[PDB]
């Protein structure tokens, strides 16, 4: 499952 | 000089009235449909004051072809709040309002899933949206919201044989939590969204 | 990761820094700002140093003197204004370009506003943001009176000057409201387009 | 002047 590069925020 | 529309036709609307619908964003930039309706087309043609105003400000997603009231030509606008029902004569027109209305939204996306068992999430068939910054899950005629999350809230996401997982973070309180769903379109889906999250339109490239 | 633009831009000392400006939502007024150390720690893969969010964008605001620096385009927010330093006038202006054709309908007016309104007079510059209409002043730019398009009763060129009245609905700022221009039925012209829902540019919405 | 079709709604 993909990380979410939003998330990391 | 004349109100512009982004589609207007004859449509049904709710028993089932006939009027003159005119669709339009409120602004450049808009979530939201304002609704103006008329008796008929010359009301409209000669440029009169609508006879009714309302703003659709909560959009969640589009669906057509869903049976209800005697109609089978029908779209669902569905909100946070309420479903809007539009009644269609023609099959071609509907799909032309689904289509234009779509692609004016933004990025606005349905799949067909099946809701697995095991979540504070209700099972079976039901309809995934995804409509900009938010993922909404969507059953029944007319369309209910059962499941609202924003994209920027899920921590991680994938496709799977026959499915698709996404997972909801602290971010999203009760709806924090992992999620399965069965469609034969998972490729799609985690496509749609690795192109969102990062700012590019699969279609249109960067916002 | 996508930019709808990037480059070397100082931002507040000046800090030089490659900075990434893109929108959250493909309809939304906001942007993302992602701010790298350099070109390398972006090209690569890297995650950005900093990050920040503006969400209540009114304007924009190029060709701007700020703290030692000539060329400084300032993005106005009704909150706050972020100012970003450039080497050229060209660079910058390309990043004003770029950002006002992004964010929809975002256009501005360099106008004298008449005494007599619960407005400062003098100079200041008409802001149109979608939605919203705006007068700002100074650098940094600041706000000093906001309207909702959807709450003005009426609005027209004049010559050599541009009017708009406030509903009730704006409270302190209800009333008429007088502007001296050059771009008055330039400025009537998209006042009548927005409010219709016609870009100028792009036509329907 | 122009009246505002968006103001009555």
């Amino acid at each position: 499952l993909h990380p979410n590069p939003m998330y990391q925020r | 000089m004349t109100e512009a529309a982004l589609v207007e036709g004859q449509v049904k609307l709710r028993k089932w009235k006939s009027r003159w619908l005119v669709l339009r964003k409120p602004s450049p930039v808009a979530d939201c449909l304002l609704m103006l309706v008329y008796k008929d087309k010359c009301e409209r043609s000669k440029g009169l004051r609508e006879r009714s105003s309302l703003t659709l400000e909560d959009i969640c997603g589009l669906e057509p072809a869903l049976p209800y009231e005697g109609l089978a030509h029908t779209l669902a606008i569905i909100c946070l709040s309420q479903a809007v029902m539009l009644g269609f004569d023609s099959h071609e027109a509907m799909c032309a309002w689904d289509t234009r209305i779509r692609y004016a939204l933004g990025e606005v996306h349905r799949f067909h899933v099946t809701v697995a068992p095991g979540t504070k999430l209700e099972s079976g068939p039901a309809t995934l949206h995804l409509c900009n910054d938010i993922l909404v899950l969507a059953r029944d005629i007319p369309p209910t919201v059962m499941g609202q999350w924003k994209l920027s809230d899920l921590r991680r996401y994938g496709a799977v044989p026959n499915g698709f997982i996404f997972e909801g973070g602290t971010r999203c309180g009760y709806w924090a939590g992992v999620f399965f769903l069965s469609s034969a379109e998972g490729e799609q889906m985690s496509f749609l969204f690795d192109c969102i999250v990062r700012g590019i339109s699969p279609t249109k490239g960067p916002f």
